[PDB]
């Protein structure tokens, strides 16, 4: 089965940081990766999909790069409703998966 | 305004076997595919299968065994069963409807407790 891995697990940044995240797979997925942000006690929240397509109302903060094994989500300028957990989901086949969360925490 | 809310037993006894609802409003069951993902706590997000419009599933290989996902679509539920629970089931599970390689809305989650 394809594994995504991300990295890293736990980030720490301030608002105003680019951060970039990354997503990589077992095996190749064709594009078909997706990027959630879950925020606490909330159920995850569609970013992006096709590794570049923002969902509505997405900000354009927000970009996703990628292809074969390798994926990026790169915030530019974190603002405060950013910080979470971000997950990829991949769509080849059968089964899907996630990687394991990177959790965007804020710096002190 | 696409609804889907689960709601389950709560805290259940191990070995016991459980049924987990998505009620969902306002799309077709029978044009979308609905999803069932849990997040045990603190944890990452573990996608335990699916059914498509037509009636088609597909499982996580590693519990296929152990789950069945099946729909009422005069009803609008997505049914996720299970049996034979362990601690380790414990988790908040999701439902989640899927279009064109996405899921773009999520119920809230119910929180299944297996406890003793």
């Amino acid at each position: 089965d394809i594994v995504l891995t991300q990295s890293p697990a736990s980030l720490s940044a301030s608002v105003g940081e680019t951060v970039t995240i990354t997503c990589r797979a077992s095996g190749n997925i064709h594009n078909y990766l997706a990027w959630y942000q879950q925020k606490q006690g909330k159920s995850p929240q569609l970013l992006v999909y096709y590794t570049t397509t923002l969902a509505d109302g997405v900000p354009s903060r927000f970009s996703g790069s990628g292809s074969g094994t390798q994926y990026s989500l790169k915030i530019n300028s974190l603002q405060p409703e950013d910080f979470g957990s971000y997950y990829c989901q991949h769509f080849w086949s059968t089964p899907r998966t996630f990687g394991g969360g990177t959790k965007l925490e804020i710096k002190r | 305004q696409v609804q889907l809310q689960e709601s389950g037993p709560g805290l259940v006894a191990p070995s016991q076997s459980l049924s987990i609802t998505c009620t969902v409003s306002g799309f077709s069951l029978t044009g979308y595919g609905v999803n069932w993902v849990r997040q045990p706590p603190g944890k990452g997000l573990e996608w335990l299968g699916m059914i498509w419009g037509d009636g088609n599933t597909d499982y996580n290989s590693a519990l296929k065994s152990r789950l069945s996902i099946s729909k009422d679509n005069s009803k609008s539920q997505v049914f996720l069963k299970m049996n034979s629970l362990h601690t380790d089931d414990t988790a908040r599970y999701y439902c989640a409807r899927e279009r064109d390689y996405r899921l773009d809305y999520w119920g809230q989650g119910t929180t299944l407790t297996v406890s003793s």
